[PDB]
């Protein structure tokens, strides 16, 4: 039961997870279709922006370009979600067969194993409306503990945190479409009760 | 006490997780993004990977120095010691080897044994001759060393995925940065 | 009692198998243990079929036991151990699962008989195999499911029809079934079914086509042969496609509409020429050796259509053919509003609208 | 112990790959007599003669039928809806029980190379030819 098979650090993955978002902003704002910096390579030059200025460029982003960004985040979460679910297949969980007729039985899979694998802990609560709408909860979403809010400007800080939520949107969308189809699935906020984010699915 | 002993020692108080099934396919998924968004360009992807690598190396050097408190390096003996004997030990659970320095010891190479960034990838035929895969590592080894007051330049020579020769990275001191003291 | 008999029978069979010697007489002890298991499972709806599986694995294991060519005659004894077991499974009028069990038993008996007969009545062998395959096909068709084995059984029966000279071809007449095994998924089965249909059309010598629809045509062979040329392996069998295109040219019967997936044409930049602008030179690739057609690449304006750039003579016989495609009568005084609505149809007495 | 054909079937009627060992010489090899068993194997998943019970978490192995001197084995892996079929003849079979675990080793070591091939990041999403080509070079690495 206790498998001690090879491993790396959590911190470098968590910070790579965090810099997937300005990677997406950099790949959209620089599509190369015809203040910044400059670097020296051998007979070669690159020109970069830094991350927090690019999140501030998301604060000054166009509205249609903002949703053009957010498709890419759920696309990359979708890819890593379906491939990570495909590796979970090796685990041989006995809950499910295919097409998820009993939808909460694989909600008892994702909270038990997938969120344990990505974020080191279970999803602490799940509430069930029986029309397919299921109410996620976790008190502390793991890759936003390191995001420091500024001094008394939390209305900007909400708007600069919640575009980091499209990656687990991609995770749960990818593990659903590894098991057959696409249905609607959104985010929430759910201000926590004792000293983070909620999710809806069909 | 030794830099082998510290780098192995941090693995008793470091939070860990699986190196397959996460963290390989993160890099694979973002390089799939860069391949599909540039319509399979093979050299601009190296530039954007090196840019994101520079940013993550400049952000990672502080966690490396706060994890083990070490003095500022000055030559390519202490950097070639500290890299291969604790840095890839505590960030990737691996250890490379050092060879092919010059007569003035102003370079070395960075032969890597088990790269956990590319485990069973086997890149296709067109990308095999005009693409470097692990450019996030060359970005890290630029951006980390550029903040301990050394200008540097770190480049791949060959890797296992396209070539019979091993995975190695070449590197030049390219001078020592001068710390700016006065007011003006 | 039943579970204790099963567990004790398995343990006693292993304990009797712990003794090494007298393996030839141990067949009788295994048959006695099988009879003891069969007496316990005398009244079971589905588990008796599982007891048939307890037969069948033992019928595997006895097939693992005897290893000789003359033991094929002992497999004939296993045919008796099928047939008496068929007598142990004939105690039903009609049922869902018993029909499939009888189908599996008849398939095992037919496979054993075909293994025995092929070791060395030759005309009557086809009639007896067709009778047994017709019985097994009726038994498999008498079910709520299992259309996949029934289609392969009907294909085997039609191949047995083709195993003698027959003008009446059920598989070739079932071009719906040929497209069911050819349109997608199936290929190697389709590449033999289309070869059988083309050989039956070669030995047809008739012009009375299929009466299941309005498809009365002597170019139905060419319609199937387009799919046979698309599903061909390589240019090693290109003579079959060339001969079928030659037969379609000789027997022309000109109305057709092909998807033209066997040909690949790519365009280039628009230009001009002397007294009529010869825009849109295009390079084309093909599998057939000889092809001449008036290929015109249409183009749609905002409310018009040029439909220009046709060449009457085409001796090109290579990939990237680089057709000039001279385009007289430029519409809208050579405006730039015309987008692409390219038919690119290359009519060579039959239209291929890609 | 070596097989005579392998087969991978997804959740539809499609085959991902029908690979036989030794395509390079003819040697009286009929791909036709292999595809008919693969076509009826997807039929005999739904048959009530065999059943894959789901109480054990580990996916299990069965012995569906035996035709033309060839025995086939079909291990439905439950969750992703992939159907796999490997075939062996009687001359390769020894009839023992120790070989059954080695057969399950062959089944899991082709499932491992399937999940390693389809989790290549650089392949474009969709049923390419490159998944088939990568699968056959890995199989020819496994089977000379």
């Amino acid at each position: 039961f206790e498998n001690s098979l090879p491993k790396v650090s959590q911190s470098v993955y968590q910070m790579l997870l965090n810099e997937m978002v300005p990677l997406a902003m950099g790949i959209e704002r620089q599509i190369s279709g015809d203040i910044k910096r400059l670097k020296i390579e051998e007979h070669h030059t690159v020109d970069i922006i830094r991350s927090h200025n690019l999140i501030h460029e998301l604060y000054k982003a166009d509205e249609e370009e903002k949703e053009k960004v957010l498709a890419r985040l759920r696309n990359i979460g979708f890819q890593i979600g379906l491939k990570l679910s495909e590796l979970l297949i090796f685990s041989n969980n006995p809950n499910l067969k295919f097409k998820e007729m009993d939808l909460l039985l694989i909600m008892k899979f994702i909270c038990r194993d997938v969120w344990k694998q990505i974020f080191g802990k279970q999803i602490d609560n799940l509430k069930t409306n029986h029309r397919g709408t299921f109410y996620l909860l976790d008190y502390d979403y793991r890759p936003i503990q390191s995001f420091s809010l500024e001094e008394d400007a939390k209305n900007e800080e909400l708007k600069m945190i919640e575009p980091f939520l499209e990656i687990p949107v991609g995770i749960i969308r990818g593990v659903l479409s590894s098991l057959g189809y696409s249905s609607e699935e959104v985010i929430c906020l759910a201000s926590f009760i004792d000293r983070g984010v909620s999710f809806h699915v069909q | 006490r030794s830099l082998k002993a510290m780098g192995e020692e941090i693995w008793k108080n470091k939070t860990e997780k699986i190196n397959t099934e996460l963290f390989t396919l993160t890099y694979g998924s973002i390089v799939a993004q860069l391949c599909q968004d540039y319509e399979r360009d093979f050299n601009k992807v190296n530039d954007h990977l090196y840019s994101m690598g520079y940013n993550i190396g400049c952000r990672l050097i502080e966690d490396f120095l706060a994890r083990t408190a070490l003095p500022r390096c000055e030559n390519l003996v202490k950097t070639s010691e500290v890299l291969s004997k604790c840095a890839f030990k505590i960030f990737l659970n691996i250890t490379p080897n050092i060879t092919n320095w010059s007569h003035n010891k102003d370079t070395f190479s960075l032969i890597l044994d088990e790269n956990p960034l590319a485990d069973f990838v086997e890149l296709p035929m067109d990308a095999m001759k005009s693409l470097w895969y692990s450019n996030i590592l060359c970005g890290v080894l630029k951006g980390s060393l550029e903040m301990v007051q050394l200008d540097c330049d770190v480049w791949f020579v060959s890797d296992i995925l396209r070539g019979d020769s091993q995975t190695e990275i070449k590197v030049k001191l390219n001078r020592i940065l001068k710390d700016e003291i006065p007011i003006g | 009692p039943f579970e204790s008999s099963s567990k004790s029978d398995e343990s006693l069979g292993s304990i009797i198998i712990e003794g090494t010697l007298d393996k030839f007489q141990l067949h009788k002890y295994f048959f006695i243990r099988r009879l003891r298991l069969l007496k316990l499972e005398d009244q079971t709806l589905t588990a008796f079929v599982g007891a048939f599986q307890l037969i069948k694995n033992f019928i595997e294991s006895i097939s693992i036991e005897y290893r000789k060519s003359v033991r094929l005659l002992e497999f004939k004894h296993y045919f008796i151990t099928s047939m008496l077991s068929y007598f142990e499974f004939e105690n039903v009028s009609n049922p869902l699962l018993c029909e499939i069990k009888a189908e599996l038993l008849m398939l095992k008996r037919d496979n054993w008989v075909q293994g025995v007969m092929a070791t060395s009545e030759t005309v009557f062998q086809e009639n007896f195999l067709t009778l047994t395959k017709e019985i097994l096909s009726l038994f498999n068709k008498c079910e709520g499911k299992r259309q996949r084995i029934v289609d392969i059984l009907s294909i085997e029966i039609g191949l047995l029809y083709y195993q003698g000279k027959k003008y009446e071809e059920a598989v070739s007449l079932f071009l719906s079934c040929y497209e069911y095994y050819t349109q997608t998924n199936k290929n190697s089965i389709g590449l033999k079914i289309l070869q059988v249909f083309i050989d039956s059309l070669s030995h047809c010598p008739k012009l009375d086509v299929l009466q299941i629809d309005g498809e009365s045509v002597s170019a139905s062979a060419v319609l199937t042969n387009a799919f046979l040329n698309i599903l061909k392996l390589c240019k090693d069998n290109d003579s079959k496609e060339i001969w079928w295109k030659k037969f379609m040219d000789l027997q022309m019967k000109v109305h057709l509409a092909r998807a033209n997936v066997s040909a690949i044409e790519v365009n280039l930049k628009s230009y001009g020429f002397p007294e009529d602008i010869s825009t849109k030179t295009m390079r084309l690739s093909l599998k057939n050796m000889g092809g001449d057609v008036i290929v015109f690449g249409a183009s749609d304006f905002l409310l018009k259509k040029g439909e220009n750039k046709l060449i009457l003579e085409c001796r090109d016989i290579m990939y990237g053919e680089f057709s000039l495609l001279s385009f007289e009568i430029i519409v809208e005084g050579i405006t730039f509003v015309k987008e692409f609505p390219e038919n690119q149809d290359e009519f060579i007495v039959v239209p291929e609208i890609y | 112990l070596r097989p005579c054909f392998v087969s991978l079937i997804d959740e539809s009627d499609k085959p991902i790959l029908i690979y036989v060992p030794n395509e390079a010489e003819n040697e009286m090899n009929d791909v036709l007599k292999y595809n008919v068993l693969s076509n009826i194997s997807l039929d005999y998943f739904e048959s009530a003669l065999v059943e894959w019970h789901s109480l054990d978490s580990k996916p299990l192995l069965k012995s569906i039928f035996q035709l033309e001197g060839v025995s086939v084995f079909a291990m439905l892996i439950k969750q992703t809806g992939l159907k796999i079929v490997i075939g062996f003849e009687q001359k390769s079979l020894s009839g023992a029980d120790d070989e059954f675990e080695a057969i399950n080793q062959i089944f899991e070591t082709v499932r491992k190379i399937y999940i390693r091939v389809k989790c290549n990041p650089l392949l474009v999403s969709g049923d390419e030819k490159s998944i088939i080509k990568s699968l056959e070079r890995k199989f020819d690495e496994l089977f000379i």
